[PDB]
């Protein structure tokens, strides 16, 4: 009843699934706030009240897939986290190059909502997106280059990675889990 | 020139660092994905260099005999950038080139194409057995034993004449230990 | 393992998705029988999603 | 199903009777809300274009039609097409 | 020596490029491209549920703009053409000459619901109705900037022999009423780097923008980039300018400090309490064509002395005595004029009450906080005197609270006479 | 006049107010394929309506047969068609069996009201009066030639339609003397349907660079065959270039730049992706001034070539890999020597587009690898519609192809392009040297019997494609006559003709009045007194296809016609 390359994982579609749930901040392009001196939004997974009191540039937040949605249409401005501005990421690569063991802490949803808002609001950017793009490209290799260097340490026991993104994590789950069950197998199989 | 060497040089990494096409960094990807699988060298397509910047192509087809090897340097460089922790070894990288530029029939080649880049075709009759050119050479003198080494780029060097400060007239030796070579094979072409 | 169902949690959500949907069908007869589609896409498009989780969800179980 | 008979012996052929049966009970009881059956792809997108890929004339849909012209294209909510697209009459996405 | 200029609210220059913006403010934004011999000019809105952007080819190159939620007012600063747009476009656009002595100029423009002002550099104050009628003209200092929001005006005078001044008026369809005229401006004039004395010579005053809150309160962006806000200007007698945000402290604040420089902030709307303004880098102070999205700045009083964050933080966090002091004066200030439009105006979303009672809170709050210190430091009178400042009763209830925990007992004693005083 | 330029708004109000929902799919869009203007038009409408969120469908047809066979089978619950690139110049209310009281409600008032809308997207003229002026339910979206145009023929139809003694007799003769004397003009194209609807996202202020540069290509369609057109909407176009590029400048190519500049675009034919040599070569005007399809004319370029100070075998290098200081020093290199040969009209400023680093492409290039889908991109009855089923569905090669997420469809398209032009090409030298090109006293007649690649011409754009190379060549000319020409082309799958009718059309750079198709109406007598069995459904109605044996009585009888 569930295919087999979902079966003890996550699609990348379904990491961004999750992703969407995220709030995102938004300059609205529409009013809703109607005047003292019609259809609301009336939604049941989350906080209603936000889009039915938009107001054309009053920054508000809404979750990410109603952003996506309003952006679909000229209906909004995705404002970009303050994290995935230029001197953040620059600051956040400098951690990773300074610490060689621990990963920088980036949001757990970081390369899934860069790859969302660079191609859905590529016009939303303060800072010159292709810089954006070079700069997170550098997060994910100094990233794997650590990734390859913890894989050295696996064991029978556990492992700890402190800051390591949700998307990097599903992409490494199957290996990772697959070969310390491996190798709890060949221990445990060793007891008495 | 060792100035305008380096700009060259640090033109291809940025050009190395840079490119990209649909959101994908493919000369970043396809060198990392080099290093991973162990074979030490990118093909890089000069359709995407034109693309890139007409003028790197341009320096690059004038002289690419000179050219090649800052590019391939400039690989190495970016190929540790993107795969070693700097301040917790590899080789010197091939270039392949991929290219559409208009065949030379090989009977048509003459003494105009001298030391162009050039892109042809034919059957290959023959294919010799490997054979090993030095890339680096450990050099002593026979009598001072003063050390020093060639760099070599097989482009187109030799031992150097007399010592470089009686020493004998012609003394350099080569120290086959720590001297380093590479495959090379003869192929001919119909 | 398989863990131990949610039984309020997913009998309330059924029900808010049972309620929801003849929210955003009573709106589409209004439609046909201050006009403004662009919430109807929302609350459309969130059924959409939520009813996607609770497919998931039990397809997994 | 829940939506080379040879192959199969004869009680996987009853097998795959009841089993079917099964699934369709399953989406016809309590959940029904949901169809338990549909795609496991998250919804992307709410509205989607898409191409004609066999012809099957005017059919109705729950407050309209559609005309399948040979190589048409609709942009249209994607929940009501999604039928379509698996029994393969329609192209994109 | 001095030269009048045309102004529009937030217009840039065309500097070496050729395209620049009329205007640009809390409705939308203008500009106009240098397409050879004529000029084309796009008309675009923030809210594009309620307006629709339009562009047109403009053969006399207007230099002056103003746009309201009606329509769109143009004109030529030299020849004197000045042309209305509704933006229904039910109602018509007309076109008009109005008359130049020779070297005057238009200086600015405005237009209400009801109204179309035009101002000159000889101080010719023009008014026609909506549909271009002519109604009054006037005479006063001339009017280097001017602006209106619904039926209020608010425009800003200047010449050698008058000084910098103001005027604000509420011509209304009816009760046409005036507030202030040609009082004192208190703001700051820019001293006599070259994409400075170039943003100088497009607009020598140095206004950077000059409008009302959303709450309908003045509001002007000088030289010093400090915002200024007049206060209770409904009642002239206690009327006053209040600075309230240095953007230049708080551009230094927010960026860690480090003689941070090569930003600028571009003010578009006040809105309620945060400065919606495009945040330029780089050399020159002014925005270009893809306009960046207006970032969004909360005011701040100014009061965090420079030298004492340099040597706390030598990112920039402040200490907390610092931030009560703040905080109390922004929270009492933003409830004044909340209490003032809803005594006046009313409420118009209907939740005005309810902020204005949070903000309260954060004002007592505040005090509370500012109280503690003055206790920590022993000083009964101090604490006494913060005591008697603070709003609600049981919000004072704490105030005994702490000054027990700071064993002044007659701080208690005091506290609680003024809690029997504050029962009536 | 139905609706004028100011008030396209209001059209597409009415779109969103009667057929707009998001409960039902209510609007579609019939495009006539084998038509790039219509295809950027109808791309440029699908983009606005799916920002606006509105459910279409987009039907592509070839012609009126199934044109009226797709209204046929439509349901009421479609309340607006827009019918792009076609249907203007025939009664679409009597063709389509319209009665209005069988779509008629809601009187109340001297009025009425229509359960469905058909908006008309087309620019070909002359109008039919009784869709400009009769119906109810037809709605033209008027360029303002009717208008500037027809005053006297909207009183000549009014008066007629009122009337119902020697007054009578006067009035009635009159007017039937006007509208008998605007019908019977010769048909022409006096807009880009593209640039239409680019008026209409101007009103609505929908206008942005992906838009425009649709636009751009649309009406770049336009050029080879309606040059004045084209000449009067370019200064449009450099407007709004202006207007939308950003203020940049010294702006350093980067991976998202989209830069859409005007710059010299010669008149070379696929200059960017062919070499320099074949895109003189296979080039229209050039084969047409230096009279290319023979030896001659073959020295004259390489003595053109070998003047400039180019190397032949620099001149046949692909334009990338071709010499970088060639390709700066070009236009310097045209200039001092392209008036010595009579080519100074290769000199012409563009449209050229670049993406990131992924190439440059002007709209004229582009419109050739549209055009080569269309053309070549994927019992006589039967293997016909199977015939127009692939070019119905070639629309969809040339519809990706405008997206850059596909652009290596793109370069499907421009490679079959040069394949294309090559053999139209052949085919040519092969008409001019074997002097199949016979020249009756009214019109120049040219068939088409045997010979490679006969297998193409069965499709009309590729027909057109060796209708216009020949064309270049008679009007560049100065010892012939502009006079029109019939081109035919036999397919011995089907045993028929097609024939297409062909204006002539003044040298290049030569400027006055327009020339007026006038085959389309003249097929038509002759198809009305005929026993033939010719087919007239195209909907570019000089184009008809017939069977092989009752072609030489139909041309002896359109040659004994004066109409021509
Ligand atoms: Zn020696």
């Amino acid at each position: 009843s569930l295919p087999a390359h979902l079966q003890q994982t996550f699609s990348p579609e379904e990491i961004q699934f999750i992703v969407e749930n995220e709030p995102i901040k938004i300059f609205p392009r529409i009013t809703t706030r109607q005047k003292i001196r019609h259809t609301r939004w009336q939604l049941i997974t989350t906080d209603d009240k936000a889009l039915n009191n938009m107001v054309a540039m009053r920054s508000t937040e809404v979750v990410l897939w109603i952003a996506l949605l309003l952006k679909q249409q000229s209906k909004c401005s995705i404002v970009a986290p303050q994290w995935l501005t230029t001197k953040e990421l620059d600051r956040k690569i400098q951690y990773e190059k300074t610490h060689p063991d621990r990963f920088s802490e980036l949001p757990w949803n970081w390369l899934v909502l860069a790859r969302i808002l660079f191609n859905k609001a590529k016009d939303d950017f303060h800072d010159p997106i292709h810089e954006l793009r070079g700069k997170i490209q550098d997060l994910r290799e100094i990233r794997q280059i650590k990734v390859l260097k913890g894989l050295k340490y696996l064991n029978e026991s556990h492992l700890q990675l402190d800051n390591l993104s949700l998307l990097e994590i599903n992409e490494l789950r199957p290996f990772i889990t697959e070969i310390m069950d491996k190798l709890r197998e060949i221990h445990t199989a060793s007891l008495t | 020139n060792d100035d305008d060497n380096t700009e060259i040089i640090k033109s291809f990494k940025n050009f190395i660092l840079e490119f990209r096409l649909d959101s994908q960094f493919i000369y970043r990807d396809q060198l990392r994905n080099n290093i991973l699988v162990k074979n030490y060298s990118l093909t890089v397509n000069m359709e995407h260099l034109i693309g890139y910047n007409e003028d790197i192509y341009k320096k690059l087809s004038d002289e690419p005999s000179d050219i090649i090897p800052l590019f391939e340097t400039a690989i190495t460089q970016v190929a540790k950038r993107i795969s070693i922790l700097s301040r917790a070894s590899l080789p010197t990288f091939q270039l392949i080139l991929n290219s559409n530029a208009n065949q030379i029939p090989l009977r048509d080649l003459d003494s105009e194409h001298v030391s162009k880049i050039v892109r042809l075709s034919g059957i290959i009759i023959s294919t010799s057995v490997l054979s090993s050119r030095a890339t680096y050479l450990s050099i002593m003198c026979r009598n001072c034993r003063h050390t020093t080494s060639i760099t070599i780029n097989n482009f187109n060097v030799s031992l150097p004449r007399s010592c470089l400060s009686n020493c004998g007239p012609d003394p350099y030796i080569i120290i086959h230990e720590s001297s380093k070579f590479i495959d090379q094979q003869f192929l001919k072409l119909q | 393992e398989l863990l131990p169902y949610p039984h309020q949690l997913m009998k309330r959500l059924l029900n808010r998705i049972s309620m929801q949907s003849q929210l955003i069908e009573n709106i589409s007869m209004g439609f046909l029988d201050n006009e403004s589609k662009l919430p109807l896409l929302c609350m459309e498009t969130e059924l959409e999603r939520l009813k996607f989780v609770i497919r998931s969800y039990i397809r997994c179980r | 199903n829940g939506l080379d008979t040879n192959n199969l012996s004869h009680q996987e052929q009853e097998y795959l009777k009841e089993y079917c049966d099964l699934i369709t009970d399953l989406k016809s009881g309590d959940l029904v809300d949901i169809d338990l059956s549909g795609s496991l792809v998250p919804p992307s997108d709410v509205f989607i274009d898409v191409r004609v890929l066999k012809d099957a004339g005017e059919i109705q849909t729950e407050y309209g039609v559609f005309n399948l012209i040979k190589d048409s294209q609709f942009f249209v909510r994607q929940s009501d097409v999604e039928r379509l697209i698996q029994q393969g009459y329609l192209q994109k996405i | 020596k001095f030269r009048y200029m045309p102004f529009s609210p937030a217009g840039t220059p065309f500097g070496f490029t050729d395209r620049r913006y009329l205007t640009m403010n809390e409705v939308g934004y203008v500009s106009t491209v240098k397409n050879s011999e004529q000029y084309s000019i796009t008309v675009s809105f923030f809210d594009v549920g309620r307006f629709r952007e339009y562009h047109f080819e403009d053969l006399f190159g207007y230099d002056l703009c103003f746009l309201n939620e009606k329509g769109t007012l143009f004109g030529q600063s030299k020849t004197g053409q000045i042309q209305y747009r509704p933006h229904d476009s039910i109602h018509s656009n007309w076109t008009k000459i109005i008359p130049l002595q020779a070297g005057e100029r238009i200086t600015s423009v405005a237009a209400t619901p009801v109204r179309v002002i035009v101002g000159t550099s000889l101080g010719y104050f023009r008014s026609f109705n909506q549909f271009g009628v002519p109604f009054a003209v006037e005479k006063t200092s001339p009017i280097v900037a001017l602006t209106a929001q619904n039926y209020r005006v608010f425009s800003v005078h200047y010449s050698q022999f008058h000084g910098l001044s103001y005027s604000l008026s509420e011509l209304g369809t009816s009760s046409k009423r005036y507030y202030k005229r040609e009082c004192p401006l208190p703001m700051s004039l820019p001293n006599i780097k070259d994409a400075n004395l170039d943003y100088y010579n497009f607009n020598p005053m140095g206004i950077k923008s000059l409008f009302f809150s959303s709450y309908g309160d003045p509001c002007i962006f000088g030289s010093d980039n400090t915002l200024l806000l007049l206060s209770k200007w409904r009642s002239p007698e206690e009327s006053k300018w209040l600075p309230i945000l240095d953007s230049n402290m708080e551009i230094w604040k927010m960026s860690g400090g480090k003689e941070t420089t090569d930003i600028h902030v571009w003010p578009l709307a006040l809105a309620y309490d945060t400065l919606n303004c495009i945040l330029v880098k780089g050399k020159h102070i002014w925005p270009e064509f893809p306009l960046p999205l207006p970032s969004e700045m909360e005011i701040r009083m100014p009061v965090f002395v420079k030298s004492k964050l340099l040597e706390e933080n030598k990112e920039i966090q402040i200490p907390v005595s610092m931030a009560a002091e703040e905080e109390y004066l922004r929270s009492k200030v933003l409830s004044e004029l909340l209490t003032d439009t809803l005594e006046n105006d009313g409420e118009m979303y209907g939740n005005e009450n309810e902020v204005l009672a949070a903000l309260n809170g954060a004002y007592d709050k505040a005090l509370l906080r500012l109280f503690a210190s003055a206790c920590s430091d022993q000083n009964v009178e101090k604490a006494l005197s913060l005591a008697h400042e603070l709003k609600q009763d049981r919000a004072l209830t704490a105030a005994v609270k702490i000054s027990e925990r700071a064993e002044l007992p007659s701080l208690v004693k005091k506290i609680n006479n003024i809690r029997e005083a504050r029962y009536e | 006049m139905y609706y004028g330029i100011s008030q396209f708004s209001e059209a597409y109000n009415k779109i969103l107010r009667n057929s707009s929902s998001h409960s039902s799919c209510q609007l579609v869009i019939f495009v006539s394929c084998l038509n790039i203007d219509a295809l950027c038009a109808t791309k440029m409408l699908s983009l606005l309506f799916k920002k606006q969120l509105v459910q279409s469908q987009i039907v592509p047809i070839f012609g009126y047969s199934e044109l009226r066979r797709h209204y046929s089978q439509l349901d009421d619950n479609i309340n607006s068609l827009l019918l792009v690139g076609f249907g203007g110049v025939i009664d679409l209310e009597a063709f389509l069996e319209i009665d209005p009281q069988e779509y008629v409600i809601d009187t109340d008032s001297g009025e009425q009201s229509f359960r469905r809308d058909i908006y008309v997207l087309d620019a070909h003229r002359p109008w039919n009066l009784d869709n400009i002026f009769g119906s109810q339910i037809i709605q033209c979206f008027d360029d303002g030639t009717v208008d500037d145009t027809l005053g006297e023929q909207k009183e000549a139809y009014y008066k007629l339609l009122e009337l119902d003694r020697k007054q009578r007799k006067k009035q009635i003769h009159e007017y039937e003397g006007v509208l008998e004397e605007y019908y019977s003009q010769g048909t022409t194209v006096v807009n880009s349907i593209s640039a239409q609807i680019y008026s209409l996202l101007s009103a609505i202020g929908e206008t942005n660079l992906s838009n425009l540069w649709l636009n751009i290509l649309g009406t770049t369609s336009l050029d080879i065959a309606y040059a004045q057109v084209y000449n009067r909407l370019y200064p449009l176009l450099q407007d709004e270039v202006k207007r939308l590029t950003p203020s940049s400048r010294n702006s350093v190519k980067t991976p998202d730049t989209l830069t859409l500049n005007i710059q010299p675009d010669y008149y070379l034919f696929l200059l960017r992706h062919s070499s320099l040599y074949d895109s003189f070569y296979y080039s229209n005007y050039v084969n047409a001034k230096l009279s290319l399809w023979n030896e001659n004319g073959k020295k004259r370029l390489h003595k053109m070539f070998a003047r400039m100070g180019i190397p032949l075998s620099t001149a046949q290098e692909t334009w990338l890999y071709m010499d970088h200081s060639i390709k700066r020093e070009l236009g310097i290199i045209f200039d001092k020597n392209l008036d010595r040969y009579g080519l100074q009209d290769i000199i012409r400023d563009g449209f050229v587009r670049t993406l990131g680093y992924r190439g440059s492409i002007s709209a004229s290039e582009f419109v050739e690898a549209l055009t080569a889908l269309l053309e070549v991109g994927n019992n006589s009855a039967q293997k016909l519609t199977n015939l127009r089923k692939r070019w119905v569905s070639n629309f969809w090669l040339s519809w990706d192809a405008l997206d850059d997420r596909k652009v290596e469809l793109l370069n499907r398209g421009i490679q079959l392009a040069q394949d294309l032009q090559r053999a139209i090409f052949n085919t040519g030298v092969a008409i001019l040297e074997k002097k199949l090109i016979k020249h009756l006293r009214i019109y120049r007649l040219c068939v088409l019997q045997d010979g490679p690649d006969l297998d193409l011409y069965r499709n009309p754009l590729t027909l057109l494609r060796l209708g216009n190379w020949l064309i270049e060549c008679c009007a560049e000319s100065e010892d012939k006559q502009l006079l029109p020409m019939v081109l035919a082309s036999i397919d011995e799958n089907t045993d028929t003709y097609l024939v297409a009718g062909l204006t002539p059309r003044y040298p290049r750079g030569l400027d006055k009045k327009p020339i007026l198709n006038n085959f389309s109406m003249a097929f038509q007598q002759i198809t009305a007194e005929t026993d033939a069995k010719v087919r007239i459904d195209n909907f570019e109605s000089s184009i008809i296809e017939i069977r092989r044996e009752d072609l030489s009585p139909f041309l002896e009888k359109l040659t004994l016609s004066g109409l021509l």
